[PDB]
Formats: C-alpha cells, sequence, structure tokens
C-alpha cells in the first residue's frame, strides 16, 4: 500500500530505543537476552502498529506471534497453530489438535472457531500478547520528528480528538484549513510563523492541497533540516487513505498515524444532535421533532454504509452537506406546509430521490434507502426507531423546551445493545456473520501469503 | 550520465611530451596537474549505468544499508547491551 | 474587428452569435434596430425600435438592446397572458407572439388552472379542453407553415407533459398523492404586486422559488418531459437553492448537458455549454469564466471528466474560488489576478461522462461546494411514444414500445463490437429521418420499419443484418414494397455499365444504402475491406446521381 | 555488407598467458614458493615452479567463480575487474 512505506533509520531507532525503555519489568522468563528480544517485539509491534489500520493492524500482528512462537516452540505447538489458521481460512481448513494441558491458548481459540465469535479469535492475538496500544498523544509526545500525518478516511476524523488533546495539553493548535490561494498563502505565512512561534498547527485535507504541498509544503519539509531546532511546533497533516498519493520523501520524512475510531450508532445521535441543535432552533417543536428524526436517519444511514457488500453492493461516503441539505429542506417544507402530517410523504421521497439518493447508483440501493426511509420518517404514534427507543409525537400544547428536554433524556437514558450492528439496522444475523467470515477469510489469507512469503 | 568528453580520463589516454602532460579533450590540448582528482557520484542504485564507466570506473557501494541488518543491529546491541567489554576491547 | 468597424453596425451580426449563442442576426429598417432572428429563424420584434447614430459606439446600443430584448419579451408575454385569460385559444394565438412567451404564459395559465381544480377535486373537466387543444394544435400543424409549425411542436411537447400530468394526477385517489404529485412537478407563479416587471415571473419547486428570466431563447428543441428529468430538474434546484453547482455523473448517451440546457431553456436563460478536451486553451476557459461571473449567465462544462492534470487543476481553483464567492455571497473575487463584481445569479453545473474505469469523480476540493448526481437511462419509450405522438400517428403507443424493444434487442442479439451504438441518439436519428420519408411514404409503421433500414442496417457485419432481419420478422410484420427505384436503379445500371461495372445485388444494395443515407449526412465515412470497390461505389453512385 | 566477427570473453589461455606476461616484472617473494605440488589437474597453465602460476591460476579461478556466482547462466561480460585486480596485486 501506498501509504505503509516505512524507512530504516526508523526500524534502527524503534530497535535502539527498545533497550532503555526499561519501563516496565519483562516476564520472568528464559535469561535476559530472550527476554530482551519478546521487548523488542512488544516495542516494534506497539510503535508501527498505530501507521496500519485495523486488518492490517491484526494480520501483522498474528504474523509476528506466529514468527516468534515457531521459533520459540516445539514442532508440536507449531503444526498445531498452523492447522488453526489454516481453519480460520476454510479455503484451507483442516483437522483441529489438541495438546493436553499444555497449551490453553489453542483451547480458546479453537473454543472462538467453534462459537462463530471469529472477529474475538483475532483479536485474541492482540489480546495474549499484553500489547500497549496507543493514541495520538502517547506518538506524538514520544517520538521527536515535528511532522505528523493525520491519516483517516472520507467519512471519518480526529479533527475533534486533535482539539482536545490540545485543550488537555498545552492547547496552541492553529487550524489551517487549505482552499483558494489566499487561503494557499495565509497558510503559507502562518506556517512560517508557527516555525518560529513553535505553536500546533493543522492542515485539512492534503489531497486536495496537492499541487501546493507538492510545490511549497515538499520543499518546505525539505529545506526544514537545521530548522528543527526551533520552537517545539506540531505538524499535523490530514490525509485520505482512498486519496491520492502522496509524495514519498514527505511521508517518509513525517511520521505517520491512522484513525479508527468510529463512534457508536447513540455516540453519533449525540454529537450529531448537539452540534445541531446548539445553533438554536427556528420554528415550533416539529422542527425540532423533524430535527431529531433526520439525525437518527443520518446515523442509521451513516451506520449501513460502513458495510460492503452485505447491506450496500458498494462503498459511499455521506459528507454532512447532505445532513445541511436535509435539514434546510425539512425547515422549509414545515415553513411552507401547515403544522400536521401532511408532507411526509413527499419529504420521505426527496430525501430518497435527491438528499441522499443522488449520489446513489443502484436502484437496490435506493431501494434500501426507500425502505429505512419509510420507516423511520413516515408514521406516527410512538414510532419504533429502533426496537429499544420508542418516539412519540410532539404534544398538543407544544412547548419546545419540554420536548427538546424529552428528546436529550430519551436519548440519554436508553442503552446501545451489543447486536444494535444487526438488532437496530434491519439486517439478518446471517448477513453479518458472513461479513465476519469475509473478513476472516480475507486477513487469514493475506496472513498465509506473508507467512510462505517467509 | 555520462558523455564521452571526459572519456580521455575515465579511461588513460594523455599524450605525455618529454616533460609536460597533455590529453586531446574536446579541442584544446587542456593543462593538467598531478593533484587533479573526479569522482563520480550516483543518485540511485537502481538507476541503469553507462557499461563503459563500469568496465572503466571502479564502483563502490555506499548504498544504504538495507542487506544483512545483522552488523548494524549487533553493534548497537553491542554498544547498548552490557558494552563495557565490547567497547574496552577497541580501547 | 468590431471596434475598428463600428459603423456598418452590420459586420457585428454575424460575431453576436458567439457571444449570445441564441441570436445570430440583427433586422435594419433603414438604420434603425428593428428586431433579430434566432438560429432557427425566428423572428424577434423589437418594440422600441433603437435609434442609431454614427457617434454611439457599438458596445453602448448593445447594452441598451440587452435590456431592450428582455423588455420587449417581457412586454410579449404580457400581452398573450392578457390574451390568453379571456378565454381565447392557443390558435390564434401562437402566429402572434413569441415562442417563449406563449409557452410560458401557457405554463403561467395551466398552473392556476390545475391549482383551482386540485382545490375542486373536478380534473375530468380539464382534461377534456386539454385534449381537445391537443387535438386542435395536431390538425393545425399539419397545414402550418414550418416557419410556425416550429412553435406548433415546442409548445405540443409541453402540452403533451401537461395532459400527461392531469390524466396521471386524476387516476391518483387521495388527496396527499395529488399535492405529493403537484409539488413534485415545476410549478408557475407571478407576482403582479411588484413593480419590477423582469423579476415579475419565478418558478416553484419542490416548494424552492427561483426567480425567471426573461433571456430569449430562440426555438431551440424541445426536451420532452420524463420523471427523470423531473428528478433532475429537482435535483438541480435543490442544489442551486443553497448556491451549490449542481454535477451530473453516469453513462454517455444520458443527455445530462442536454438535460441542463433544457433547464436553462424552460428558466429563461442561455447556458453557456463548454465542450470541453477537445482542442481548447486555459485562457479562453478564464476568459468566459469572467464573462459569465460578470454577466450572470450558467456554464456547464460537458466532458469534464477528462482534462490533463494542469489545467484541471487550475479550472478547479477558479471555479472553487467562484462557488465560494458565491456561497460567502461577496461582491468582488479576485480571480484571474484582477478585482472583479460577481452577479448573484452566477452559476456553474458539471456534467461527468464515464471514464475508462467507469465512475468519473470530481477533484476532491469541489466535494464541500457541488452535488454529483447519478443519471440513469432515459425512459425511452416515453420519449418515443411523446415523439411518435407530436409527429402525428395511428397507434404511437405500441409502435413506440416496438421500436424501443426492437432495439434493446438488437443490442443484445448482434455481435458487439466498437462502433456499434444503439443508444439513445440512434433513435433519436430515425425519428428525425423519418420525417421526409413519412412525406413520400404514408405514416405506417412500414414508414418506421424503412427508416430503420436506411439508418441502422447499412452499418453491420453480414451475421448482423442476418439478426437485424430476422428481428424484423419477429416483431413487426410490415415488410414493405420497392419504391422509386424505377428511376435510380436504372442510374446506376447506366453508370455501371458506362464504367464496365458488373451491377450485383450486392453492389446494387450497398449503392442503393450509399445513396438514401447520403442525402443527410454530410461527411461520410466508408469503410469495408481492402480493395473492395468502395472507391468504385462511391463512383458509380456519384455519377448516376449526377 | 558488414563482416562480423564475434570476439567473446576471453578463455584461460588468454588468462594464463597475459596474467604471466604482467608477473613477470614481479614472480618471486622473499625466500622461496610455499610447498609447489598442488593439484595439477585444474591448472590451465604450465607446471608450478614460482608462485607465479599458482598465482595466476587463483586470479583466474576466483574470477570466473564470481562471474558465475554473482550472475547465472551466459555471462556476456569479459573480466575488467581482473585487469584492475592485477595492476593492484602488482603495486
Ligand atoms: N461493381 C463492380 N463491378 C466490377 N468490378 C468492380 C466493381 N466494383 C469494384 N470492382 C473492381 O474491384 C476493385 C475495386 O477495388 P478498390 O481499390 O477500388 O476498392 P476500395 O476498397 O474502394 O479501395 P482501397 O482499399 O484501395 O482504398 C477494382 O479492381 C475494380 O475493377
Ligand atoms: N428526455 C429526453 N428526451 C429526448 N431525447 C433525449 C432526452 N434525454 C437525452 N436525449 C437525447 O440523448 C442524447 C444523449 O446526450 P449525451 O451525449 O448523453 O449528453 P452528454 O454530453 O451530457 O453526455 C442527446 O443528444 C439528447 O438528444
Amino acid at each position: 500500500h501506498w501509504f505503509y512505506g516505512i524507512s530504516i533509520g526508523q526500524f534502527l531507532s524503534c530497535f535502539k530505543r527498545v533497550f532503555i525503555k526499561k519501563s516496565r519489568e519483562t516476564r520472568a522468563a528464559r535469561t535476559r537476552v530472550d527476554e530482551i528480544l519478546w521487548l523488542l517485539y512488544q516495542e516494534v509491534y506497539c510503535q508501527f502498529s498505530t501507521a496500519l489500520d485495523k486488518k492490517f493492524k491484526m494480520i501483522m500482528a498474528m504474523t509476528m506471534f506466529c514468527l516468534y512462537k515457531f521459533d520459540i516452540e516445539s514442532e508440536q505447538y507449531k503444526e498445531a497453530v498452523l492447522t488453526m489458521i489454516g481453519v480460520l481460512s476454510e479455503s484451507s481448513d483442516g483437522v483441529p489438535k489438541l495438546t493436553v494441558d499444555t497449551n490453553n491458548d489453542l483451547r480458546y481459540l479453537w473454543d472462538y472457531v467453534t462459537t462463530k465469535s471469529y472477529i474475538s479469535a483475532l483479536n485474541w492475538f492482540k489480546n495474549e500478547f499484553f500489547v500497549d496500544e496507543w493514541n495520538i498523544a502517547d506518538v506524538v509526545a514520544n517520538s521527536e520528528n515535528n511532522y505528523f500525518t493525520m491519516a483517516s478516511e472520507r467519512d471519518v476524523d480526529g479533527t475533534f480528538k486533535l482539539i482536545e488533546l490540545a485543550k488537555a495539553s498545552k492547547e496552541s493548535l492553529k487550524i489551517i484549513p487549505l482552499g483558494s490561494i489566499e487561503n494557499l498563502n495565509y497558510a503559507q505565512e502562518e506556517i512560517s510563523k508557527s516555525k518560529i512561534e513553535g505553536g500546533w498547527i493543522l492542515l485539512q485535507n492534503i489531497q486536495m492541497s496537492l499541487s501546493w504541498v507538492k510545490t511549497y509544503l515538499h520543499k518546505h519539509v525539505e529545506e526544514t533540516k537545521a530548522a528543527e531546532e526551533h520552537e517545539k511546533f506540531k505538524m499535523f497533516m490530514t490525509c485520505h487513505l482512498t486519496g491520492d498519493k502522496l509524495p514519498a520523501p514527505l511521508l517518509q520524512r513525517t511520521d505517520r498515524f491512522v484513525y479508527e475510531d468510529i463512534p457508536g450508532i447513540l455516540d453519533t445521535v449525540k454529537d450529531l444532535w448537539g452540534s445541531q441543535f446548539f445553533t438554536g432552533k427556528i420554528s415550533g417543536v416539529w422542527s425540532v421533532y423533524c430535527t431529531f428524526l433526520l439525525s437518527w436517519f443520518h446515523a442509521l444511514i451513516t451506520a449501513r454504509t460502513r458495510l460492503v457488500p452485505h447491506g450496500f453492493s458498494k462503498k459511499y461516503y455521506f459528507n454532512d452537506c447532505d445532513f445541511q441539505f436535509a435539514s434546510v429542506y425539512l425547515e422549509n417544507v414545515l415553513a411552507t406546509n401547515s403544522t400536521n402530517n401532511i408532507p411526509w410523504a413527499q419529504v420521505r421521497d426527496h430525501i430518497a430521490t435527491i438528499v441522499y439518493g443522488g449520489k446513489i447508483d443502484e436502484e437496490k440501493d435506493l431501494e434500501v434507502v426507500a425502505k429505512l426511509c419509510a420507516h423511520v420518517f413516515c408514521g406516527s404514534d410512538n414510532l419504533q426507531i429502533v426496537p429499544g427507543v420508542r418516539i412519540p409525537q410532539p404534544l398538543l400544547q407544544q412547548s419546545e423546551e419540554e420536548e427538546r428536554a424529552r428528546l436529550t433524556a430519551i436519548l440519554s437514558n436508553t442503552i446501545e445493545p451489543a447486536d444494535s450492528l444487526s438488532s437496530w439496522l434491519q439486517l439478518p444475523r446471517e448477513s453479518i456473520l458472513n461479513y465476519e467470515r469475509l473478513q476472516a477469510k480475507e486477513v487469514a489469507s493475506s496472513t498465509e501469503q506473508l507467512l510462505q512469503e517467509m | 550520465f555520462f558523455d564521452p568528453i571526459i572519456s580521455r580520463l575515465i579511461s588513460r589516454e594523455f599524450n605525455h611530451a618529454g616533460n609536460r602532460v597533455t590529453v586531446e579533450i574536446g579541442d584544446h590540448e587542456v593543462d593538467v596537474s598531478g593533484d587533479f582528482k573526479l569522482f563520480i557520484h550516483s543518485c540511485d542504485p537502481s538507476g541503469d549505468i553507462p557499461i563503459f564507466l563500469r568496465s572503466r570506473v571502479r564502483l563502490v557501494h555506499f548504498v544504504t544499508n538495507k542487506e544483512s541488518i545483522e552488523t548494524r543491529i549487533f553493534d548497537i546491541t553491542l554498544t547498548e547491551e552490557n558494552a563495557e567489554m565490547q567497547r574496552k576491547r577497541e580501547d | 474587428k468590431i471596434i475598428g468597424s463600428g459603423k456598418h453596425h452590420d459586420q457585428v451580426s454575424k460575431f453576436m452569435k458567439k457571444m449570445f449563442g441564441s441570436i445570430e442576426s440583427i433586422i435594419f429598417l433603414e438604420d434603425f434596430i428593428t428586431g433579430v432572428r434566432s438560429v432557427e429563424g425566428e423572428v424577434l420584434n423589437l418594440n422600441e425600435k433603437i435609434e442609431l447614430k454614427d457617434s454611439i459606439q457599438a458596445q453602448e446600443w448593445l447594452n441598451i438592446l440587452d435590456t431592450e430584448i428582455k423588455l420587449s419579451v417581457f412586454t410579449q408575454f404580457r400581452d398573450c397572458l392578457g390574451q390568453l385569460k379571456d378565454g381565447t385559444d392557443i390558435e390564434v394565438v401562437v402566429s402572434k407572439y413569441i415562442f417563449q412567451a406563449i409557452l410560458l404564459s401557457a405554463q403561467v395559465m395551466w398552473t392556476e388552472l390545475v391549482e383551482k381544480c386540485l382545490q375542486t377535486n373536478q380534473f375530468s373537466k380539464y382534461w377534456k379542453e386539454v385534449d381537445m387543444k391537443i387535438k386542435g394544435l395536431l390538425d393545425k400543424l399539419n397545414k402550418s407553415s414550418d416557419n410556425v409549425k416550429k412553435k406548433i411542436e415546442a409548445l405540443l411537447v409541453e402540452y403533451l407533459h401537461f395532459n400527461n400530468v392531469i390524466g396521471q394526477l386524476k387516476n391518483c385517489s387521495t388527496k396527499e398523492e395529488a399535492r405529493l404529485l403537484w409539488a413534485k412537478v415545476q410549478k408557475f407563479y407571478q407576482k403582479n404586486d411588484t413593480l419590477d416587471d423582469l423579476n415579475s415571473v419565478f418558478i416553484s419547486q419542490s416548494g424552492y422559488l427561483l426567480q425567471y428570466k426573461f433571456e430569449y431563447i430562440g426555438i431551440p428543441e424541445r426536451l420532452i418531459y420524463t420523471p427523470l428529468l423531473l428528478i433532475g430538474f429537482a435535483t438541480l434546484t435543490d442544489s442551486l437553492h443553497q448556491k451549490y453547482g449542481g454535477c451530473f455523473f453516469g453513462p454517455a448517451g444520458t443527455g445530462k448537458t442536454e438535460t441542463v440546457k433544457a433547464f436553462g431553456q424552460n428558466l429563461g436563460r442561455v447556458v453557456v455549454v463548454f465542450n470541453c478536451d477537445d482542442s481548447f486553451d486555459y485562457q479562453v476557459l478564464s476568459r468566459l469564466l469572467v464573462g459569465i461571473t460578470q454577466i450572470g449567465a450558467w456554464g456547464c462544462f460537458d466532458e469534464f471528466n477528462r482534462l490533463d492534470e494542469k489545467v484541471l487543476s487550475a479550472v478547479s481553483a477558479n471555479i472553487q474560488q467562484i462557488q465560494n464567492g458565491l456561497q460567502v455571497g461577496k461582491s468582488h473575487i479576485t480571480l484571474l489576478e484582477e478585482e472583479t463584481p460577481l452577479s448573484p445569479h452566477t452559476a456553474v453545473f458539471i456534467t461527468l461522462n464515464p471514464g475508462y474505469n467507469g465512475r468519473s469523480e470530481l477533484p476532491e476540493n469541489l466535494k464541500k461546494s457541488f452535488r454529483e448526481f447519478s443519471m440513469k437511462s432515459p425512459q425511452s419509450g416515453t420519449i418515443a411514444e411523446m415523439i411518435l405522438q407530436i409527429m402525428g400517428f395511428e397507434d404511437s403507443k405500441s409502435l413506440a414500445s416496438k421500436i424501443v424493444h426492437f432495439l434493446e434487442l438488437l443490442s443484445s442479439k448482434c455481435s458487439s463490437m466498437n462502433h456499434y451504438h444503439f443508444g439513445l441518439r440512434t433513435l433519436k436519428g430515425v425519428l428525425r429521418n423519418c420525417s421526409p420519408l413519412i412525406s413520400e411514404f404514408g405514416e405506417g409503421e412500414k414508414t418506421v420499419v424503412e427508416s430503420l433500414k436506411r439508418v441502422i442496417l447499412p452499418s453491420l457485419g453480414d451475421t448482423d443484418e442476418l439478426v437485424f432481419k430476422d428481428e424484423l420478422s419477429k416483431i413487426f410484420d410490415s415488410a414493405g414494397t420497392p419504391l422509386n427505384s424505377k428511376a435510380i436503379v436504372q442510374c446506376l445500371k447506366d453508370a455501371g455499365q458506362r464504367s464496365g461495372f458488373s451491377m450485383s445485388e450486392e453492389f446494387l444494395k450497398k449503392c442503393m444504402q450509399f445513396y438514401y443515407m447520403q442525402k443527410t449526412q454530410q461527411a461520410l465515412i466508408l469503410v469495408g475491406k481492402a480493395g473492395c470497390g468502395k472507391t468504385a461505389t462511391w463512383k458509380t453512385v456519384i455519377d448516376a446521381m449526377a | 555488407r558488414c563482416i562480423i566477427n564475434w570476439m567473446g570473453d576471453w578463455d584461460t589461455k588468454t588468462m594464463s598467458q597475459v596474467a604471466n606476461n604482467m608477473v613477470d616484472v614481479i614472480p618471486m617473494e622473499f625466500t622461496d614458493f610455499i610447498v609447489p605440488e598442488v593439484n595439477k589437474e585444474l591448472v590451465f597453465t604450465e607446471p608450478i615452479q614460482t608462485i607465479r602460476d599458482a598465482v595466476v591460476n587463483i586470479l583466474i579461478h576466483f574470477d570466473r567463480n564470481f562471474y558465475q556466482k554473482m550472475k547465472v547462466g551466459v555471462n556476456p561480460r569479459s573480466p575488467g575487474y581482473f585487469i584492475d585486480g592485477l595492476r593492484a596485486l602488482v603495486k
């Protein structure tokens, strides 16, 4: 992958810092050098996991576990774990193996495989290794390079995470949304100032910045060799995995981190509702009611779009702009129409065919969105938005403070069940199970091609 | 890159006089000095280089140390893991 | 050239087509601007004859005529609305006013009438009235002159759309469904109380109010109304209402550029269409962009999917600047290294034809300012039925269904190869080419069969004509008889004998195909195996027709 | 029209004779040779009596072994490193 590049110097630096990290007591096992080597594994895994996404994180984790264990253990253990991983990749499935009272880990793995908890069977590799997973703060503080790439997809961001990290320690963030040539020269003068000032900075969507960063920022980073002695500024550039390829010298010079913190569905409703409502209401109780309804709908569609091919035949990206357009359309139709259930059908059609159906190009996905919209919007008398929450209509006295209070309370008190991916989303449990099956197949397969490569 | 104007020096080609050393370069019998030293530096190793220089010029690998690895991390370990006897040997 | 020769004030007339795109000639009485004539030859009468003196520069009276033509359009609209309001048939009106005025007046009148009918739920009477109007316009069209026949067909497009709307809403049972469909379709309104005559008329669709502009369009071909077209219009106006430019994407042969062109058409705008990535330099792009942002017109970047990276980046920067200027609303924008005013009415639309991989997308810097909309296959059956109705028919419904089914079956059956194309363009070509053949032949389905033979058949491989005739026999049962061959075949035989060429039924068929299909097409491509008499073929046809 | 002459890389006779001719200047060092009864089967030269033949044979052996190891199969490259190696040896 283009982003997953690596340098010799990074490996040697991590190797050097393996030793002087005499932080946590290593396991009281064979000799000193063996535990030093195991600590080397733990350190390199902790450092280099942050540059890899969840799937690659997992495959590298298990492959590295196998690399350690095959060399450190007996032939029986090696062939048993080989049979286990073959069972995981049912394209190379075999017969399970049993070692009596010796390797409790393998019984746990076989239990996870049999119990259809494939994701737990995977995560066992990381859990057993007693690793110390990191966040942005740990990698930023511990690393010495001033540059960091804020890798993510086009549907989730760490901007709020970075802002709250700054507010947690030393602040100094200067969000610089790059854009037009005026935006361009403002950004370059800002970074020139921040080089001496040493304040934190953040640039948005380096992909669209491609020309400027190739011409200016790449050259500036090349020239900033001795300038790192200046006040301790933090360089944060947001890059998108599906975006255009970034120049190799720039990505190599900087440090890399990727974001995977996908908030829960209830969390999505929480933060979308808060960010939408803190600007103040416009019209009567029905306005905030339909705003709540469309916020929930946006949460469901954002949830469903993360599953491919189960649900949608292909991946889509729903930007907030759709949310603003939905809000504007609902506000306008409510202002135009009287306080009745009259415009529900037309609002549903408009949302499913223009606001959210415009991007989509598959009649199956159009039908899915249409049925979801009909379920969520059409109806009255305590609509069951999710099987665990009942949403009644606004009452006849039309007070909006009580409505906002009741909406916030019903959002807070209600809890999200673990099966929300299959319960809140109208998907058969077979669908999600086969999704986990496909995930296990792809990760495990890649792990074989890796291991036969060695 | 390579042009056959330094050809008369990449391969020994000098019409020495009785007491003066001359080389036919371009259109001038350019003067030479005993302290003149020329060294060709390359940017990347993957790029193909002309065969004539490979015949003549003395290639030396200062390339990035991807291979081996054992030597570098071995040096790091000896300088780091109980270094006293290792560098006391050099002492 | 125009400035240095601004004395004859007639040499500019052949320039002003480029700088309006709707009009190409200007009328002169003796030295005064009597009016203008559009590309289809429709003559616009200007109420205020602009007197010209030798001192006034060209651009000054150009500026005055910009507003003068719009004022005349509004006045003709007012007269047409007044004449229609007091119960007058459209037929006596079609010969009096311009096509724009009659179309917009009919739209407003129909809007009000269907509003009151929806308030009363008595659509049967209005449906009958519309049907009689359709029949009267149909029978008037036959004996009319072509110059006005263009007007009759153009208005019949909108009247057919209205009749379809009325019928489908009458079939709808609930008041709520009626309101749904009525808000779904475009709705016309005017404000007489407002003193500003230019903005006295406006369009309302999906609850969004857009101000109509009385800019002149002439009589461009009317894009028939289809559901998918209505969704396209709705998404376009929704994107515009929040000052975001529209963005259409999808497979080729979907009329996306034609869709936005029809949008500007019925909304009263000349959408400057720039076909892109053919030979064109960035400087003229900057010039036209500055012009459109200074005048308030609308631009569409046809075939925007393909561009070289540097020009694409430059135009993306410029378009991001202008779109953000619309967003903020600042009067001046510093684009093209110069402070330029920005009209509030300026808007930009983009079309994305499929790439080598298929789905082609805008540069990511535009994602925050545009709304991509996929475009599906248009309702070819509906458009074929409407065209057959507007050309007069007997069984247009099943005939259009048969034509669409036959074209799809031809696409599925015959071998696929690079130049084969059975998209909407081919069907449109058949329906636009049959008309002289319809005049020569009857109006029966056999005339359509002959048009199919004269258009698609001579561009196939041997097995492909085998499949073509097999499916022609399967679907249609009209074979036809040879006609007007008693002379052209004799001429071909004489030419072959005088050239020493052996006439053959293969050769005769190829020559007949070429002669038939050269009448319409201007520039011809001839393809066949090396030295297969193609030179001889066109020699024979050319001297035989001589 | 042109006459083509395939010269190719030098063979064992060529290296033996040529390196003999050059090491004519320095075929001998202090005291005498290490015991000159090594295997004669792989001797491309005349029987060993000084260092001369052992040196030329070891040089040619290393040369073709390095060529057959660095590449695989046909090696269309003549010994150029041989000349630099022998110059370094004599100097
Ligand atoms: N109708 C005909 N009757 C008899 N002979 C014919 C007839 N048409 C063509 N020929 C013969 O066939 C040959 C025509 O080949 P020609 O090169 O003209 O074909 P082409 O495909 O148009 O050309 P090219 O491939 O060379 O550009 C000539 O030998 C000509 O005499
Ligand atoms: N609703 C419609 N009714 C009749 N003809 C149409 C309709 N939509 C498109 N067409 C025809 O189909 C053709 C397809 O145009 P196309 O090449 O898709 O435009 P673009 O340049 O946007 O790709 C157009 O020439 C147009 O005449």
